[PDB]
């Protein structure tokens, strides 16, 4: 729960930024979630990006997250025959179900 | 010792030079009884004249910056010092080490009482901003946001919630709004806990060696790191009797000769920093006053928490 | 006292080029030298919400805002020409020999007992089945994976190159020569004595295979999808690509391998399915089911060392197995 | 102010001194034989054993470095599946018999190597005791990587007697085995004086050079070489 | 007493430059000079299973749940275009002499000792038999190391740049000039004088080697391999990563020169084999296994000790190894 609060933290600390970083140029600059990632965006522009996060309604970033986080389990098969994997998955979709469920509620 | 019928929000202010020695075992973040004397002053000033109650404040610290330098050699650290002025012989005086620091705050306020039926709730919320704003916090002048480019009004919002799931969005966007910082909760039941888990390892275990090993940095050999649930700062929980409760007008050199005086200790619990997320409710991370004045024990904690 | 070696890392054989498509007509393929490559094109898809939900999706009001904004795609798209009915593939595979000796090999006393026991059973069984069922792989056009799944008429031209130059020629019909049943046939004889000369080093073997499908006229083939690191939008979010070498669709080598290695018959379960891949616990990734599992002793380790270090020979189709994942190559050893 | 020996190490002094703020200073040095290490700057006013423990992290640093540097190999005695490791056991030097090996059903033991390329051998439980006797690596083997070959060697045509630095490393003071000077004496047989000149290097005088015998039951008692 | 030095770090002769991978044709190796180079380009792989099961993993279930995550990976993948059947590999080759003189040595007397005994070397036998060794292994492409595995036919040109331009000009056959016999030719024999005249000092020899391998057209061809750091995703994992100078493949020039190196058929082991890499204590990466061990007295540090120290001369063959050491050069001595 922490490392998502810690990414929460992130995003916050990401309001503290520049309002229009993600509409800079860049041939990789993670667009996937960029629409987290600055959410002043949509004060910048008027319909070019501001529809698109209230329609697309962004939370599978954390998905991309999960997988992150995927990286950050050991690779034991023990774990993986026993059910310690499976409370691990368990205890993983539960916690990035809430943190998609606060990220999608971010156009309030 | 009450629930909340509203939370009012003050935004980021920023503290110039709060008192950075919370108590005479902790320095860094100010004390929380410094937060609960200021929502008390704010309720002294404007809070009577707007037919409201102002009882409970959480804390979510905004940003920290410690007027503080690490002299070489040494892994501790000093507190820079302010030049006072020199005596009337011309001599440098005796100086007091006194550490600042510059905090950037948000302060939830549980407000009660008909006046919130009286006023609008911007207007309320107005008139307890622009009192807060020419006050302080922990001894250190609130700077009220001067010339930048976007100033933040307060949002005082009702804990009244028509619905259940109102409820949950307006205390979700509250959280929102109150984002980047950790809300610092009480946690008397942990350190009980810890402190009967220690006296299980080891007898005559004082709460003062439980709250010191939730404090340090635990090595293990097998060498690892004994980990902690949160961050679990050691905080100044209260203040417990040293005297009686002498009359009004016995103790000489007194504050007012009016309100009685009692000599106290400081009383060291401890706290924890936790990112505002992880709470039920806002209002579990309200700061209350406890006094119990015949036993001494006059406290500040965050009850209904958990 | 023969242990088995930690490394057991064996080069393959039967090695295959990347195998290029065109488009063109059929009855034109006698002229289809210069057919124009298939390009891979890109294409815009928007979609509806149509995966199984999880019982919270399902709410009325919930997936009526899904359906309101539907996903947003740029997939690649291979499509023949309007005027071409008719899909080319051209490969060459080189077939090397020396299937036994491994490149690189810790114990020399485990080298020198596995090649003796290759040896033997080049000695009593030459590479004679193994080749007639890698021969009847390409004699069918399992190397167009999907891409024969719909097509009214397959056919396959195997050349062989001596000196630059034609030698043996060996125009096929991949209709005929099923994809379950391993028969004999004249010309699939001559291929496999090919193939069993160049499995068997006695000569050097390059065949050039290609493959006419007849699917449709500007239809949809299917080259080897390549991946895709998602590092752009998402309405154009390029949720797949297709591979290509220059300008000019194609599949990948491998993918043409694992077509040639579907020759095991030989799995414990039952085979009225048809064949699979030569593999070690026979693995098929389309039906997620390992036969030769482990359990049942008929996988490709179990075997090999009950062959080598214990002297159990195992049955004939199964060392037949054996030896073919020997040809197929691997990391054979600790891994 | 002058060198501090610790271990093999000498905290070197810089003779020339500095006045960093208003207080002096010195650049000390931390010298693993021939080649320094980590340099600060010391202000005088440090106590010698300030100056030590101040480089003491250095000197752990390099101790444990070195006992990572010269791990001995370590083999496994597994089953006939070979995944369960029943036994492992520090090797000193590798048996000249292994080869690339996994473990077969057909034997109930098998010993292999820690690395992934298992190089191993098909044992019984007795060989397995036989091999462990004759080639198990001492607690402090790890000393024997920063020891050159040729003070090693157990042919005495090829044996060069060891320096006032080698001999240095495991006699006394803040050693790597950890041993005084007496308790190296003692358990050499002989009093400390005469101990002393073996330890002693330098000029001729007090150079008494250590014998090859003595060396290495020296290391045979302090369990760095041929202690198995 | 007369001690080995210290320090006694030696250059290497015969050093290599690095060799380019280009594309082509048969027959077209006359005017070869503007052929497109070999570009690494990058391919997706799908995985199954395929490695050993540590008894834990060979579970039905969980073997299944392995096949159900294929491992998906890009590999860095080295082709010829498909008009193109032929791999050109050019390097060039300097042989420097001097090989009796250390780089470093501590001991004057020992250098003047070494120097004495390469001079009384040279004396009874010149660098004749390792010239001829290193001129069959320029002869026979062993430098192109699984371009050769193979190949149907490979040819190898090397031209004596004496001032920048071709001083004497050689032609062979790779395939006819084994991996396994040191026998006489007179070009061979004339590469071998050149290589002399380099080794012993009596001039400069720059060679420029062009390598040609009937592959076949579209296969892969087989450059050095990288080393990879493992810091990306699983997905895009890059388990293979080629050699490449500026868009054009290369194998790395160390490789080349162990090639070359590879003379060795003085090692007390059988002729199984056949030459090895001179090496100290005859090291084989591929077999895991060292020939010239230490404890069968025909290391190079046992024969150079017993040579030099105490006259104790081995046999020519045992000579010619320990000078063909010298001519490897290597960081000798004690740390």
């Amino acid at each position: 729960a922490q490392i998502c609060d810690e990414a929460l933290q992130y995003a916050a600390r990401l309001r503290e930024l520049e309002p229009g970083w993600s509409a800079t140029p860049g041939c990789q600059l993670h667009d996937a979630e960029q629409l987290w990632l600055d959410p002043l965006r949509a004060q910048t522009d008027e319909t070019f990006l501001q529809r698109r996060l209230r329609g697309d309604w962004p939370a599978e970033v954390g998905n991309r997250f999960a997988n992150w986080l995927n990286r950050a389990v050991s690779s034991d098969s023990q774990i993986l025959g026993s059910p310690e994997a499976a409370q691990w998955s368990q205890e993983l979709s539960k916690e990035l179900t809430m943190f998609k469920e606060i990220l999608e509620d971010e156009r309030d | 010792v009450t629930d909340p019928e509203a939370l009012l929000l003050l935004p980021r202010l920023s503290i110039q030079n709060a008192n950075a020695i919370s108590s005479p075992l902790t320095w860094g973040f100010p004390s929380p009884g410094a937060f609960t004397g200021f929502v008390h002053a704010l309720q002294r000033r404007v809070g009577i004249s707007l037919d409201i109650e102002l009882d409970g404040v959480g804390i979510v610290c905004h940003r920290f910056e410690a007027q503080i330098s690490q002299p070489a050699g040494k892994r501790t650290k000093v507190f820079n010092l302010t030049r006072n002025p020199l005596n009337r012989d011309g001599s440098t005086a005796a100086i007091v080490e006194e550490g600042r620091a510059h905090l950037e705050v948000s302060l939830l306020l549980g407000v009660h009482g008909d006046g919130l039926d009286d006023h609008p709730a911007q207007e309320i919320a107005r008139q307890v901003q622009e009192q807060a704003g020419a006050m302080r916090l922990a001894g250190g002048s609130i700077l009220p946001w001067c010339n930048e480019r976007f100033p933040a009004p307060n949002a005082e919002l009702l804990m009244l919630g028509g619905s259940d799931e109102q409820r949950r969005k307006n205390q979700r966007r509250l959280t929102r709004r109150l984002l980047p910082g950790f809300a610092l909760v009480s946690r008397e039941a942990l350190l009980q806990q810890h402190l009967e888990t220690l006296r299980t390892t080891l007898p005559e275990a004082t709460t003062l060696d439980a709250l010191l090993d939730l404090c340090r940095i635990n090595f293990e050999p097998p060498w690892q790191v004994r980990d902690k649930p949160g961050w679990l700062v050691p905080i100044p929980a209260g203040y417990n009797a040293l005297s009686p409760l002498y009359l009004p007008g016995e103790v000489r050199n007194a504050r007012d000769r009016e309100t009685p005086l009692r000599f106290v200790e400081n009383l060291f619990g401890l706290g924890e920093w936790l990112s505002p997320h992880r709470v039920a409710a806002l209002s579990d991370l309200l700061w209350y006053h406890h006094a119990e004045p015949d036993k001494g024990l006059y406290r500040w904690s965050t009850p209904r928490f958990v | 006292i023969l242990s088995t070696a930690s490394v057991l890392a064996f080069e393959r054989k039967l090695d295959p080029s990347d195998a290029l498509m065109s488009a063109g007509a059929w009855a034109q393929r006698d002229a289809s030298q210069e057919w124009p490559a298939v390009t891979v094109r890109e294409k815009s898809v928007r979609g509806t919400i149509s995966n199984r939900l999880k019982t919270k999706d399902r709410d009325p009001a919930k997936l009526d805002a899904s359906i309101q904004s539907p996903n947003l795609q740029t997939v690649d798209v291979a499509n023949l020409p309007s005027d071409a009915d008719t899909l080319k593939v051209r490969f060459t595979l080189r077939v090397l020999g020396g299937a036994g000796t491994p490149s690189a090999c810790n114990d020399a006393a485990y080298r020198d007992k596995l090649l003796q026991t290759v040896a033997t059973y080049v000695n009593d069984q030459g590479f004679a089945e193994l080749a007639r069922r890698y021969a009847h792989n390409l004699a069918n056009a399992r190397f167009l994976w999907r891409n024969r799944v719909g097509a009214e008429a397959v056919e396959v031209r195997i050349n062989h190159i001596r000196q630059g130059e034609v030698a043996r020629a060996w125009r096929f019909d991949a209709l005929a020569i099923g994809l379950r049943d391993f028969k004999a046939d004249a010309e699939l004889d001559a291929l496999a004595e090919l193939i069993a000369s160049g499995l068997s080093g006695s000569g050097h073997v390059l065949l050039e295979v290609v493959a006419f499908a007849r699917i449709g006229d500007g239809q949809e083939v299917f080259p080897s999808q390549e991946l895709i690191l998602d590092k752009g939008d998402k309405k154009g979010q390029k949720s797949k690509t297709l591979y290509s070498v220059r300008d000019a669709a194609a599949i990948h080598s491998q993918k043409i391998g694992n077509a040639l290695r579907t020759i095991d018959t030989w799995y414990p379960d039952e085979d009225g399915l048809g064949p699979i891949a030569v593999e070690p616990y026979g693995s098929v990734t389309s039906q997620g089911k390992a036969y030769r599992q482990p359990k049942q002793k008929l996988d490709f380790y179990t075997l090999l060392d009950n062959w080598v270090l214990r002297d159990e020979a195992p049955a004939v189709e199964q060392q037949h197995y054996v030896i073919a994942n020997l040809i197929r190559g691997g990391v054979f050893g600790e891994a | 102010m002058n060198a501090i020996h610790i271990g093999p190490f000498s905290i070197t002094p810089a003779a020339r001194g500095l006045h960093y703020g208003g207080l002096p200073h010195h650049q000390w040095t931390l010298y693993y034989g021939p080649r320094e290490m980590a340099i600060k700057t010391l202000p005088d006013s440090y106590t010698s054993s300030e100056v030590r423990d101040e480089f003491s992290d250095i000197i752990a640093e390099f101790v444990i470095d070195a006992r990572h540097r010269y791990a001995p190999d370590v083999l496994e005695l597994v089953n006939s599946d070979g995944d369960a490791v029943l036994a492992r056991v520090a090797v000193s030097r590798l048996p000249e018999a292994l080869s690339g090996c996994i473990p077969d059903d057909r034997f109930p033991y098998w010993l292999l190597t820690a690395s992934r390329p298992r190089l191993g051998l098909p044992v019984t439980l007795n060989e397995y005791t036989a091999l462990a006797v004759e080639l198990s690596a001492p607690p402090l083997a790890w000393i024997t990587g920063l020891l050159p070959g040729e003070v090693l060697t157990h042919d005495a045509e090829e044996w060069r007697p060891p320096t006032s630095w080698e001999l240095r490393h495991v006699v006394g003071e803040g050693s790597f085995t950890g041993v005084s000077g007496a308790a190296a004496a003692a358990l050499l047989g002989m009093s400390a004086t005469n101990f002393r000149k073996y330890t002693a290097g330098d000029s001729a005088a007090n150079r008494q050079k250590i014998s090859f015998a003595a060396w290495h039951y020296l290391l045979d008692r302090l369990g760095v070489k041929r202690a198995s």
